[PDB]
This record gives structure tokens, sequence and C-alpha cells, in this order.
């Protein structure tokens, strides 16, 4: 597995078991299930009131509010209309699934529930290719705080959309690492020459955010890509929303998936050593 | 001339006089073997071998009978322990499993010297020792110092003796002088 | 603690000492030969009256000086010739000086000595390397 | 903080996952991976867990746990990656992970773990759990005790062996195991013999499949077997079932009756020598003998607290028939003691309970659960600056205070 | 003559009186007493006591005693009654390691060097039926680890970690009476240091006195065998080597020496009197018609030595120091070689020896 | 653990150190006559199906010899049991096959020699090999009403799948 | 190099001259059998320490005794990438210096990896085999370090490559 996968399994699995189960005509049992997702997002499954006919799925992002003055609740009733339903206190987000009432296709409705945190980090995306495509220049830029400490900043111009990613290395090393891999990003466009153009800097933001209070430091690296039409028109949009939000994981994994090849590559070549060292003695 | 025994149970530091012995100068310590087979328990657990305090008390004893010593400047074995593997050794238990001991071979009898180490209150086998001497006849110091003898089967550690002997210095020269007036300082432990 | 913290050892008669006592060779002679092209002949002198007996580190680094700064100043094929012209005495010599340099590396000063040991080392064989090992008296 | 502890519990057979809190994992899946067989690339990121690895047809499926033990560090590490970043989908820098090991893993196994963990994922905290110790705490849900304990015997039965493990304090008594060569797989295959001596139309390329099956959905613990047989061959009606199932070739129905096998299966466990030459010591003589080996002062708080844990333990009466068992033999021994010369009677207590199947993860959970496991667990900062011998010791908690 | 006795290493051994048996220690707290059966080797007896590794053994000739020194501090004596040899403990008054022990040529007392920076000089007293010691200590200053006897059995040689190769008179009246002058000295008293090299570098692993006792050689760990010549006002012949430390050291002529260590193969050095010289002449490990069937080559480690690890100690075996013509080398590796002066001189035509 | 029997009696009489247990029959032999309403035989036939599987038997009594015997021979039935199409024809096959002489306790080819004492003399011979084919007779005609379902030519799946198993790994047939 | 095989041929030499060792039992402390480079209670076992350059950067430092020697590397990192790298791999070892008996469980201060090397080594194992390994493990991790390296940067472009070219 290259690329991170964008839908919740455990969303889907849940939900799958729950609807073949009611479909079936079996009574329903309780479900109670707390998770998480990347980026400090929680989950509740539960049926609320203890109706165990009832099944609600629950987000609580520590940063909904700031989605939500670029366009979250609107979207998300789009996608998910009579489902969505007032909130659970400690979350953002609430699906509820009536198992005495299912459509026809109960397998797209399990799709779209796995895509829940996909779908509300969507909307700021839409928002600043619209004003793209529509050519309304100058908007103030998104500022979104998808970790305590990392940031992520998107700003439509004229030809473009940029989003920049301020993200933290804690361990020092993988600065050295990720800046291999930021350098391959860099240089993308020698594959692939319609993809979008990636910037990096190291331990300091790109100028225009200079004046603000962007973090500065040893274990910060801010990461830019240039979304360019053919990226951010109705076509592509959802794909290409789709790989960005993915993205300060996707690089973070593969710092890791690399730690452990290395790790394999230290197995074989201290086991070689111990060999050698053993061929010195005379024998037992 | 004061004896150290030290048996499975308890220690004690016996002065006697052209004769016999005196049970005013007559100290015990509250640590001996059993003790120091107690405490190697503690320090395999910390290094991951959970014996069972009853059930492998015999299996332990054995390892420390074997593998402990007793360490002559801590500072160094310390160094020795934390910065090379030359103090491992391996230990077959008796289900054939075999285990590596290193560090706990001069932690486990440190207690001797360091009675807190296992909760106990107290000065330690040499400053016991010292004290014994140091409080008794000023015209048998000299002739008790240079006469001291270890007996018991908590006594055979390694380097004992001479721990024993480097502990009094540091005594002698702290609570009894203050510049270098060694040489003269003799005293043998055999 | 505290009375543990002072190290009786350094008192114990009965311990090791070594025997001491209390200059170097001519810089100006050394210069003389270099500034002439008598690499070999500034070799030798380099070697002479070496300060295996003084207490001060800025004598022994001195002499050091003048050594190394004739090993540099030696092109590399007439090393083996200028090796070859001197005593076990002086081969001995020369290998500990040659050890000292290791400790001073500057530009390519260690490609040249590992030449030097190369040729040291063929004319006074691994007994020339152990005599760096346990001299008490050295460079 | 807002997020809950991984909890994972790798098995030689299957690997338990989930989020502690939770009484359930969220996932179980069969401890293999799937590879492709000079690695260059991304070579190393080609490969599938669990059921997605089984039957693959480019791909070679591996077994990396072996015995309980990690035999294939490489693999492991890699499995771990997909456990993480594919099914938890967790940022392991944002979570503490509790991990299990069987008694007998040793200090440098616990060290490899470590350095997989906090300098390949980045994890903040650590604890290694022993599966036994958490199977124990998992029985503190039973109806059948009032106070936490962590000293009692552990019966672990899966498919591969059966574990009887005593605990005293939360520290396994480890020189005084003993294994058993009769679990899951054993039932399955007496079940096939009876079933192919009696019963025909069954294919070949099938036996397994139906043997499975019966055992999963008939099968039982009875208190007597001449009895049995003989209410078997007296109301047949409402004690022979039938099964029905399809063949993969030909997609035509082939329907077998159900007898004997149903309480003949596990009853291999009492009677080990029915299928199996080389042993014949009963569950409840191994039990006993465990016992009789541990500490005097602690053989009776074993007696009074013998936990089950696994798949194969899940036997209607499995835990009466052991419990009864077990009183007959020590009840007998103690007569004879009496007629030789008034021995206390010893009780004899086989707890079973709802979480049995995987009572390891849910013990694991319940105790990560809690502000404890916090501040037992070995933090990054201690394994940076203290190295990785910390993860040599993780200390038992969850019951004093 | 190669035999492998195991692959751990021969620590210390000595020959009994007709060379019919060798007693060595392998790497243990034993010492393993063999004799040839045939061309075959095998093990006769198990001498036990030791708790801790032997480092020294000695065979009294005449008497038939063995001595045996170890790391526990003990010595002890032993004793053939029947079949079986039995221990009696000699206390050595030390607090370290014992290193070394040689029995006197008079064998009525015998020597220890230890890590207590001293030598402790053994004898029995027929009075009170006990071993008693006194002590030569001043001025050692480190470890002893080599011994060897002067022939009027007074005079001692020893070589320590302090760098130094020295000679005491070890004269004990009680045992043996006012011993005839010697070029070494008039004046020969209990613990009299008679001689002390000038050298303060490398450890002194062997020291071996002359046949006539005129003349003492020894091998420092800074790759040097040197020789001093009491005819010649103790005058000191060095000689520096092209290759590594020595550990055992042995005339076989009044001007001839053998010895071996770290490079694993016996060497020869000639001693020119005249010139007061020593002088390199060997390398004497050098790789009738059944010698010639024997020697042809076949159809087609990595040491081109017999031993395969370093030789610590070098024993003569027949002919005496004054003209060996068969000496002994054991060694890390567990082997012991048989070496035969002529056959060397024969296959080596430009051999010296003297 | 398997089956024993609970019929020996202080005054149960032995043949060989097998117990001369009494059986209901009209077989001739020296088998006492049964007044209870069971006896050795039906034991035998009631532990059958689950003493079979037992690959281990400590002989607590002289009466465990005897049930043993029965055991076996239920399984020599079963062998012939196996092939066969009718009750009526089945109950030939045993008259005939309680007839043919099966070895006895000192003869090669009987299993557990040394378990069971052979007989001493020539009358003790005559007598225990009339008591053995007393107790096949009967074994054997008992057991047919027990195979057959009262639906003709049905030796039981449910009595012939122990056709293979050998109690105690043992065979009269061997 | 063309500075490499003068410099492993200094190093070996001086590894011979160094491995020249026997039992010592200790002379400080009664029945003790110590490293006498380690604790180095007793100066006149001790040899003068000596060190091979290579440049400025890579050096072996050889310091031996009677009994021991202990040898420290300095090894090649010219970027940050191999310094991780080396410092990763060293640790890496350390860590199992048990398992690799002549190894130190900490570097010499100023070093990457460091040996002791004890009469016990010599005895059962032939010195000459251990010069060697010395030598072929120098050769070895520069090696290894230089592969470590191609393959993070191979699988990085991959990476980048694949997100890239799904948009």
């Amino acid at each position: 597995m290259i690329l991170l996968e964008v839908n919740n399994r455990i969303i889907e699995e849940t939900l799958a078991l729950k609807f073949e189960n009611a479909a079936a005509g079996n009574k329903p049992e309780a479900v109670e299930v707390t998770f998480a997702d990347f980026d400090g997002v929680l989950y509740h499954i539960s049926n609320p009131n203890g109706d165990k006919t009832k099944v609600m799925v629950s987000i609580s992002l520590k940063f909904y509010k700031e989605l939500q003055a670029h366009g979250a609740d609107e979207l998300l009733k789009r996608v998910y209309g009579s489902y969505l339903v007032n909130p659970e206190s400690g979350y953002n987000v609430s699906l509820l699934y009536d198992l005495e009432n299912l459509p026809a296709s109960k397998d797209s409705i399990v799709h779209q529930a796995g895509m829940l945190k996909r779908n509300c980090f969507a909307s700021v995306f839409e928002k600043y290719f619209q004003f793209q495509e529509e050519g309304k220049e100058g908007e103030n830029r998104a500022v979104i705080h998808y970790r305590d400490d990392e940031t992520m900043y998107v700003e439509s111009k004229k030809d473009r959309v940029t989003v920049v990613f301020s993200t933290v290395f804690k361990d020092d090393d993988d600065v050295v690492i990720g800046k291999v891999f930021m350098q391959e990003f860099k240089e993308g466009r020698r594959a692939s020459h319609t993809a979008p153009q990636v910037l990096f800097s190291h331990r300091e933001p790109p100028l225009e955010l200079k004046d603000t209070d962007a973090a500065v430091g040893d274990n910060i690296g801010y990461i830019t890509f240039v979304l360019f039409p053919r990226h951010t028109n109705a076509s592509a949009r959802d794909n290409t929303i789709n790989l960005i939000h993915t993205f300060r994981d996707y690089l973070h994994y593969h710092i890791k998936c690399s730690k452990a090849y290395i790790h394999t590559r230290m197995r074989a070549k201290t086991s070689d050593f111990l060999k050698v060292l053993n061929r010195a003695r005379p024998d037992a | 001339g004061v004896v150290v025994d030290s048996g499975d149970g308890v220690t004690h530091i016996c002065p006697v006089y052209e004769g016999f012995s005196l049970p005013h100068l007559t100290r015990r310590l509250d640590i001996a073997g059993r003790d120091i087979t107690r405490y190697l328990i503690k320090l395999l657990l910390l290094r991951g071998y959970a014996f069972n305090h009853s059930a492998d008390f015999e299996t332990v004893r054995m390892i420390k009978e074997k593998l402990c010593y007793v360490g002559y400047n801590i500072e160094q074995e310390q160094k020795l322990a934390l910065e090379t593997t030359v103090l491992v050794e391996s230990y077959t238990l008796p289900d054939g499993r075999i285990i590596k001991v290193g560090g706990e071979r001069f932690e486990a009898p440190e207690a001797l010297f360091q009675p807190h180490l296992i909760n106990v209150e107290g000065v330690g086998v040499a400053e016991l020792l010292f004290n014994t001497i140091q409080a008794a006849d000023i015209d048998t110091r000299s002739e008790f110092y240079k006469h001291i003898v270890l007996s018991g089967g908590s006594t055979m550690y390694p380097g004992l003796p001479s721990r024993l002997e480097r502990e009094l210095k540091q005594l002698y020269l702290e609570r009894v002088l203050k510049g270098d007036v060694e040489k003269l300082s003799k005293f043998k432990i055999r | 603690a505290r009375f543990r913290k002072v190290d009786v050892d350094e008192y114990d008669e009965n311990k090791f000492v070594d025997e001491d006592d209390g200059a170097g060779p001519d810089e100006g002679e050394v210069d003389s030969c270099l500034r002439q092209g008598n690499m070999t002949a500034a070799l030798q002198a380099a070697l002479k009256n070496p300060p295996i007996n003084t207490k001060s580190q800025a004598v022994k680094d001195r002499a050091g000086s003048i050594v190394l700064k004739v090993l540099i100043s030696f092109k590399a094929n007439d090393i083996e010739k200028a090796v070859q012209s001197l005593d076990k005495n002086g081969v001995d010599l020369l290998m500990k000086y040659i050890y000292k340099g290791f400790e001073s590396p500057s530009d390519n000063s260690s490609a040249v000595l590992l030449q030097w040991h190369e040729k040291a080392l063929a004319a006074g064989g691994v007994g020339s390397i152990v005599r760096v090992l346990t001299a008490r008296k050295t460079v | 903080g807002r997020l809950p502890a991984c909890v994972v519990d790798c098995g030689t057979g299957y690997t338990k996952l989930g989020y502690a809190g939770n009484t359930e994992p969220q996932f179980i899946i069969p401890s293999c991976i799937a590879i492709k067989e000079v690695m260059k690339g991304v070579d190393d990121l080609d490969f599938f867990i669990g059921d997605e690895a089984i039957e693959k047809p480019t791909y070679a499926t591996k077994w990396p746990i072996r015995h309980g033990i990690v035999e294939d560090w490489d693999l492991m590490e890699r499995f771990m990656e997909q456990v993480i970043f594919k099914y938890l989908r967790a940022e392991p820098e944002d979570h503490y992970f509790l991990l299990t090991e069987p008694p007998l893993n040793t200090p440098e196994n616990r060290e490899y773990t470590a350095e997989i963990m906090f300098e390949s994922f980045n994890v903040p905290g650590l604890y290694i759990a022993v599966q036994a110790v958490l199977a124990l705490a998992a029985s503190w849900t039973s109806r059948q005790v009032g106070e936490r304990t962590l000293t009692g015997t552990v019966i672990d039965s899966g498919d591969g062996v059966t574990h009887v493990i005593p605990v005293a304090e939360g520290y396994v008594i480890g020189s005084c195991i003993k294994h058993i060569p009769i679990a899951g797989r054993d039932i399955t295959y007496f079940i096939q013999q009876l079933l192919r001596d009696r019963e025909v139309g069954i294919p070949p390329e099938q036996s397994l499949e139906t043997a499975k099956a019966v055992k999963e959905r008939y099968s039982y613990v009875c208190p007597d077997l001449v009895k049995e047989f003989n209410k078997y061959d007296t109301d047949g009606s409402k004690w022979i079932k039938q099964y029905t199932g399809i063949n993969a070739i030909s997609k035509k129905e082939f329907s077998i009756d159900v007898g004997y096998e149903r309480f003949l299966g596990p009853e291999i466990f009492f009677h080990p020598e029915f299928a199996n030459p080389d042993f014949t010591q009963p569950i409840s003589e191994v039990v006993d003998e465990v016992i009789q080996n541990c500490p005097i002062d602690v053989r009776r708080p074993l007696y009074k607290n013998i936990v089950l844990s696994g798949g194969s333990t899940m036997f209607r009466d499995f835990g009466r028939r052991l419990q009864r068992d077990l009183k007959r033999t020590v009840d007998a021994r103690l007569k004879l003691s009496e007629e030789l010369s008034k021995p206390k009677p010893i009780d004899v207590q086989v707890i079973t309970h709802h979480m049995q199947r995987y009572a390891v993860w849910f013990g694991g959970s319940m105790l990560a659960s809690t502000p404890e496991f916090y501040q037992v667990c070995h933090t990054k900062k201690d394994y940076e600056e203290i190295g990785p011998s910390i993860c040599r010791h993780n200390p038992v908690f969850g019951v004093m205070s | 003559a190669y035999h492998s006795f195991l692959v751990e290493p021969i620590s210390c051994h000595a020959w009994n009186k007709d060379r019919t048996q060798i007693a060595i220690c392998p790497n243990n707290h034993e010492v393993h007493i063999y004799e040839k059966s045939g061309n075959k080797w095998v093990q006769v007896h198990e001498l036990k006591e030791h708790n801790g590794q032997v480092t020294g053994v000695d065979w009294a000739p005449d008497s038939n005693r063995i001595v045996t020194c170890g790391t526990d501090r003990n010595a002890y004596v032993w004793t053939l009654k029947g079949r079986t040899w039995k221990p009696t403990l000699v206390i050595l008054r030390i607090n370290r390691a014992a290193r070394c022990v040689r029995w006197a040529p008079n064998e009525k007392k015998f020597a220890v060097g230890s890590g207590s920076r001293v030598i402790s000089i053994c004898y029995f007293e027929q009075e009170n039926d006990w071993w008693v010691c006194k002590h030569i200590k001043k001025p050692i200053r480190s470890t002893v680890l080599s011994l060897d006897w002067h022939p009027n059995s007074v005079l001692l040689a020893a070589g320590s970690c302090d760098f130094k190769c020295r000679i005491f008179s070890a004269y004990i009246k009680e045992v043996e009476e006012r011993p005839a002058p010697t070029p070494w000295g008039s004046k020969m008293p209990f613990g009299e240091l008679m001689f002390e090299s000038s050298s303060s570098c490398g450890w002194v692993h062997g020291v071996c006195f002359s046949a006539n006792g005129s003349r003492v050689a020894w091998v420092s760990h800074d790759s040097t065998v040197c020789l001093a010549d009491a005819d010649k006002k103790m005058a000191v012949a060095t000689l520096a080597s092209e290759t590594l430390p020595l550990l055992a050291v042995t005339f076989i002529t009044e001007s001839s020496l053998v010895a071996a260590g770290h490079d694993c193969f016996p060497v020869l050095f000639t001693y020119d009197s005249a010139a007061g010289k020593l002088s390199f002449g060997g390398r004497l490990d050098v790789p009738t018609a059944r010698e010639r069937f024997q020697n042809l080559d076949k159809k087609a480690a990595g040491l081109d030595s017999l031993h395969k690890n370093s030789v610590s100690q070098i024993s003569v075996l027949s002919g005496g120091k004054a003209k060996c013509s068969q000496f002994c080398t054991t060694g890390m590796d567990g082997g012991m070689s048989i070496w035969d002066v002529r056959s060397l001189e024969s296959a080596l035509k430009d051999l010296k020896i003297v | 653990p398997a089956y024993h029997s609970s019929l020996m009696d202080p005054d149960t009489k032995l043949i060989g150190n097998m117990a001369l247990l009494p059986i209901r029959s009209q077989f001739k032999g020296p088998a006492p006559r049964e007044t209870k309403d069971t006896d050795i035989v039906d034991e035998a036939i009631y532990y059958f199906k689950a003493n079979v599987f037992f690959k281990n038997y400590e002989i607590k009594n002289e009466a465990d010899r005897t049930l043993i015997y029965i055991t076996l021979y239920i399984s020599e039935c079963l062998k012939k049991l196996q092939k066969c199409n009718s009750k009526s024809q089945g109950e030939k096959e045993m008259y005939t096959l309680g007839i043919t002489n099966f070895p006895i306790p000192g003869e090669p080819g009987f299993p557990l020699n040394a378990i069971y004492a052979k007989p001493a003399n020539k009358q003790e011979d005559e007598v225990m090999r009339a008591y053995l084919q007393q107790l096949r007779q009967e074994t054997g005609l008992r057991l047919c009403e027990k195979v057959f379902d009262p639906q003709n030519d049905k030796p039981s799946k449910w009595w012939t799948c122990f056709v293979k198993r050998q109690f105690m790994n043992k065979s009269l047939s061997g | 190099t063309a500075t490499l095989r003068p410099y492993l041929s200094a190093v070996r030499a001086t590894l011979q001259a160094a491995l020249c060792l026997e039992n010592f039992s200790s002379q400080v402390v009664e029945r003790h059998n110590k490293p006498e480079v380690e604790v180095r209670s007793s100066k006149e076992l001790l040899l003068q320490p000596v060190t091979i350059s290579r440049n400025e950067k890579e050096k072996v430092l050889i310091e031996g005794s009677i009994n021991s020697v202990r040898v420290s590397i300095a090894v090649k990192q010219a970027d940050e990438i191999e310094k991780i790298l080396c410092h990763k791999f060293m640790r890496f070892m350390m860590m199992r210096a048990e398992n690799f008996f002549i190894l130190r469980r900490k570097p010499v201060e100023g070093y990457d990896i460091s040996f002791l090397i004890t009469n016990f080594h010599t005895e059962q194992m032939y010195k000459h085999k251990l010069v060697d390994f010395v030598i072929h493990f120098m050769e070895e991790i520069d090696k290894e370090i230089s592969e470590m390296k191609l393959s993070v940067n191979a699988r990085a472009r991959i990476v980048a490559e694949e997100f890239l070219k799904n948009f």
C-alpha cells in the first residue's frame, strides 16, 4: 500500500453488518464503538437512547468551526440529506441510520458514511476551487489548524489554487528523511509534466506568510502544492480532494515505512557480520 | 581478633581479645545471604525475568552462588555493565532455558554495604566493622585492624576482602585523620 | 557516602610510579636542509635529540611539528630511499612521530603520512609499531 | 486524552486489533502476510495481511509468529504497518499502544518490539502485557467473582496447543507451566475421522469444511459418554441433526447426518487417548499436576480461580466438566489422606464468562482504558533517555488501590 | 612434531624426569597428565584441587613431585601414592592470583611469582612437618610473570610487569648452605637484589639462566630479547625484533637461545661474546624413503606455522641448557610441539647455533 | 475413563482368571443361570460404544477380563454383520461365528496373553472353551436385535461405524 | 580512492601489534579478572593509545593493555542522511552487543562505534581473523551506508511519482 485509503473501514464494516442483519429480518444487536482516524479525529457509533434499531455515526474534529466557516454544514447536508441530524454532544457531525427504513442500495450509503472525515474537509477546497473558476481574486486565505501544531493554508489566485501545509517532524532525524522525499516531490514534474507543482521550505514559511504568526523552527517544514484548473474543475475535483487531504499523513507514513525498510537492511547486514565473526572460531 | 561472619540468616562482627569474645562491642547486621538472594530476584525482575519468590528461590540462590561477586569500585563496575558486555554470563535454568546475567552480579551483594538498597536501616558491614574497632580499646585497635578474619558462606564473594579493606581506608582517612597519613595505616583482611 | 568519594588508591604505597626526570632537534638546522632541497638530510636532523624526557607537552609538540614539517615537504617517490637511509633506531623513532602526526591531520597531511607508515613498516616490521605501543617515554 | 489507546494482540493464528474501551476488537485477522517472492524501490510495501493474504495468486503466504513468538522480525514489522495505517487508521505518534506476549517471551524480544514501535512508528508510549495475565483480568467481568485478583490458573486453548498457566500476584510462574497437544484442530480432525467412517456423499476436497462446521455448530461437552450414547440410540429424532453443504464441483447438494461426533469431539480434552496415541493425560489431571507443582501457599487460590481463554474453551459445559472432574481427583486424594491417618476441603472453581473467546484482547482493552495504564507505560522520552532495556519489565496493575 | 591436546589454551606445562609424561593445564582449574602408548597420547591422571585457573606447574625430576599454583592464590605440592597424586596445601601468604612457579634445581625449595608484587620462596621444615614461605618483596612493584633458577639453587631470575628482569638471592641457610661466590656477586643474603635491568619498557614475559649461570636472558613485550653477561660486568646485549613479542625463552647452548611467542613459531638467537652482541639467526618452523614419500605433494586457519595461536611456554626436553637436542613448545592453540635440533640443522643448511 | 463391570461377587466363580459370570441363555455351556434382569453380556453391549474408543484399560476385577473378551467379540460380530442383508441372515452368520474356534489364553493369536491366565489342565481348557463359546453365542444373537432397524437390511450405520475401531488396539481375529 | 587501501593497511598492522594479549588476573582486586583498558587501575598495564587517520574526519583509535584492546572508529559521513543512517546503524548494532560480543555498548566519546576485544576472544578465535574482521567491518559499514542512501532515494522517487501521477 503506497497511497493511503480515504474511507474508514471500521465505519463501513460496522454499518454493513448492521444493514445485512436488518435486511435479513434479525433482531438488532446493541452497538457501541469508539475509535479514531488520523489528525486527532474521534468517532462514535452508537444506539441513541438505547434504541437498537437506530445506528448513529458521529465525528469529532477539534477544528470543525474552521471548516464550518468555509461551507462544511452546507456540503454535508447536500451529501447526507436526511441522514444528517443534530450532532451528538461531544461531536460535530452525526449521521443516523434507521434500520427499519433503509434504502434499496444499502451499499451506497455505507460508502458515503465511510468518507465522513473526507466529506468534512471537502468544502474548504471546493470553495477555493470555485473562487478560481469564477475569477474572484483577493479573497482572504483559509486557515485550517488540522493538528494542534500544524496548519493548512488555502488561497485561490487567477490561474491556480495553492495549498500550503505547515508540518512538524517531532523526531529530528525524520526531518532529514523527510527532505529526501520532499526533493523528489520538488522534481516531480520530470515524470508527470501536468501534475501539481510542489515547493518546500524548511524552518520558514513562504514569504506571503512571513508577516503572520506562521510557525518557525528546526522541526517545521512547509510544503506548497500548486493546483491548476485541470485538477480543480468539476471533473477532477473529487479525486484531487481525495489526494490532497491525505498528503500530510501520506508523507509521514512513508517516512515511517522507510525506517522499517532500513531496519530490514540492518537485520541482514548484522546477521552477516555475526556469521563472519563466528567463522573466526576453530569451532565449538 | 574481630571475625566477620555472614551466613544465610544473619551477619555478626565479633571482636576477641587474647582469649575470648566480648558481647559489649559485638554487633549484628540485618542483612545476609537470603536477603541477597531476594534482592537478586528483584534485580532479575527489572531485567525481564520474573522468578517467583517461593517456587524459584533455590534457582536464584544457585545463580547467586555461581555468578555473584562484590564490586571494588561501584562507579567502575557500573561503567563496565553499562558500556560493555564483559560482565554478561549465560546461565541455564532447570527447564533448559538460558538467561543472560550481567550487572546484577555485583548489584545484589552491594546491599551488604548499602542496606538502604533493600530498605534496611544501618551503615553497611564495613562502616559497622569500623565503628566496632574505633570505639573499642585503644591498646588493641592496631592489633584488631591487622587481624580481621572472614567466616561463613556469604563471605566467599570474589572481591569481598578487597572491598572491605578499601572501605576502611576511606573511613579511617576521613574520621580519624584528614590529610594523607596512610602509609603507616596498616591492616590486612586475611 | 562522601567517604566513598575519595579515591584512596591514589595514595596506595604498592602502586607503580614511572621513572621521570628533567630540548628537541635543531629548528634552524632542519630549515637549512629544507631550504636547500636536502630532504634526507632534513629528516635525519629532525630525528636528532628527541624530547623523550621533558614533562611539558609544548616542547614535545614542538619537535613533532618540526618532524611533521619535514615529512609533509617530501615527494612521494623519494620516501622509500630516505627511510632506508635510517638505522633501526631511527625507523622506530620515525614510526613514533608518524603516529604522532596522525593526531593532527590537516588538508592531505594524513595522505602522505600513510605513505610514510607503509615505507616505515616495510623497514622496521610490526615490531616498530609494537614499540610505539609500550614506550613509557615518548614523543 | 481525547484519543483512546491502541490494543493489538498478535497470535500464532490470529491478530486481534482495536481501540481501548471497546468490548470487542474492531478487527480479527489471520496473522499472516502475503509477499512477492534484491528488493528495490517500494517492493517492501507490496504485501497484504489477514484474509486478503490467504488467497493471493502472485503472492506467497507467510506466518511470522510460530508458537506465539515472532520468528520473522522483517515480516512482523511490515505486518504492523498495515495494522496501524490500513485497519486502525491511527496516527501512531498520537496513541499509546498495548501489545501482548506469551509467558516465556524473552526480554530480548521485548527490546526488538520496542525498537519497532518507538523507532519505526514513533509511538508516545508502550506497554507489553502477558497474555495469561490479561485473561485473568478479563474474568473480573464474571458474575462469579467479587474481588479483583491476579492469582489464578489460566487455561488457554485456541487452535494449536492448550496451555495451563499458573499466575501469582500478576506474574506467571514460568517454571510450572504445562502444555497439552489437544486443541481446536485436533477436535476437527477427530470429527473428520468419525464422519469418514459413517457418512457418505462428502466430497473429500471438502472434508475439513464439513468437519469444522459440524464442530462449530453442533459440538458440546457431555457429562457421561455411555449415558449420552444411550440417549442418542433411544430418542434419535431429537439428538441426531442433519447438515447440508454444496459440492464446489457440480453445484449439487449433499446431506449428512450428525451424531456421536457432537459430544465425542470435545471429549478428547478429557480422554486424549481417543485421538492422540502419544498423550493420554486428561485436562483435569494436567491442571492438578500444575497446581500441585506450585508453592503450597498458593495452591487453594489457584484451585479457586481457574479461568478460561480462547475459542476452544467455548463448548457448552467445558468448564462444568473440568470443575467436576478436577473436584473428583482432588476429593479422591484427600480421601486417601484421612483414611491413612481432616484436611480442609479444597474449593475448586472454574470460571466461565461471556468474553472468553478474545479474553486477552478484552482484558487489554479494559486496562488500557484506565488512567493507571498511562502511569505504567514506558514513554518515548524514557525510551530515548534510558534505552530499550526499560521495555524488559512492564509492571502489573489494575488490582490494588 | 605437533599434537593437539585440545582447542583452548594449554596454560602451562611440565615434563617428568624421563620425559615420558607431560602435565598440562587445559585452560582449567585442573592439571591433566598424559603419557604415550605406542605413538598415541593417553590421559593417565586428573589433578583436581585448585578453585581457580592453574597458571604454573613444575615437576621435580628426582623426588618426582609436582607443584601447581593458581588464581585462587594457592599452591599445592603433589605426591604420588600408588596410582594417585595427592596434594598438600602450601600457604603463600598472598592476596592476589599466583602467576608462575619453579622448583629450584636442588628440589629443596620452589618460588612462586604473584600479583601481590612479590615472590614467595617455599620450603619444607621436617621439624613441624609443614611447608613455610619467605617473601622477596623489595623492590618489585608489579605482578611477577616469570621465574628461572640459577644452577646454584640460590640466585633466582624474575620478570615482572614493572618492565624489569631481576636477579635475587633466595638463599635459605636452613635447607642449603653458604653458596660459592659467583660473578653476580659475593654477598647473597636472602632477598638481596643482585641485578636489575635498565629499561622502563615492556612487560618481561620470560627469563632464563644459561647452563653455567653466568648469563641471563629475557624477552619483553617491546619485541626485544636481552642477555646480561656477568662476565662482562653485567653488560646487556639487546636485540630489537621486527615481529611480535616473545613470551618464552630458553638457552640451548651457552651462546644460543630459542624463543617463541605471538608470531606462533620458534626462533633462534645467538650471542657473540667477543662483540657482546645478540644476533637473529632463526625462524625454526619452516614448512629416507618414507620421508621422501610422505613429503610428496598432492593433486591440487591460514597460518604457515605448526602452532595456530601464540606460544606461551618452551622447555628443554633432552641435552639440557648446555647442549639441547630436543625442546618442547605449548601454546594458546592447545597444541604441544616437540622440536629436534639436529633435524632442524639438517633442514636448514644456513642454521647457526653458537 | 472406561467402564468397568459391577457384577463381580464374593461368590463368583473363576475359569482360569476369567470371571465365570452367569448369563440368561438357552445356549449350552458352564455359565451359571442368571436370575436378575441384566447380566455380563448386556453390560458389555451397553458399554461398548464408549469403551471401544479406549486404548488403555485397567483390570480391576476378574469380571473385567470377561467384560473385555465380550467387547472384543462384539467387534468380531460387527465385522461379519457389516456385510449382510437381513435380520434373518445376520442371525445365521452369528451362529456360525459363535461356533468357530477362536483362540484362547495361552495360544498365539490371542492378544492379552500377558493379562489372561492360560488353562492349567485339559479339563480347565475344555471348560473355558465352552464358556467362551456360550458367551459368543449369546452375545451374537443379542446383538442382532440391536444392529438391525425394523427396516430389514439395515445393519445400522450407527453400529457399523465401529467396524474399524479396536478396543485396546487389539483383535480376536488377531 | 586513492587513500583507502593505505588507510586500512596502516590500521591492520596496528591491530596486529595491539592484539597480543594474555590472561591477566587482577592485581587490584582479589579473585577478580577485568579488562585492564576499561578499568585502568594499574597504569603499567596500559599501552600508549595510537590513532590512525585517513583525513580530518575518518580515523581509528586503538588502546591496548595486557589483556584487552579497545578499538574506536570514526565513520565516513558525507552529508545529513549519511549522518543519520550511520547513527541509526551503529545504535542498532550496539543494542545487540550481547550477540555481537566484541562490541562495546557505547562508543568512546568522539567515535561512532567501539570494539572491546579481550584475551578471552583471542583465545577462542584466531586473532588474525579478528583483525581481518575489523578491517572487513570498516569496509562493509561504508558500503551498507551507501546502499541504504540509494535505497531511501530510490523509494522516495517512486513515492513522489505515485502521488503526483494520480492527479
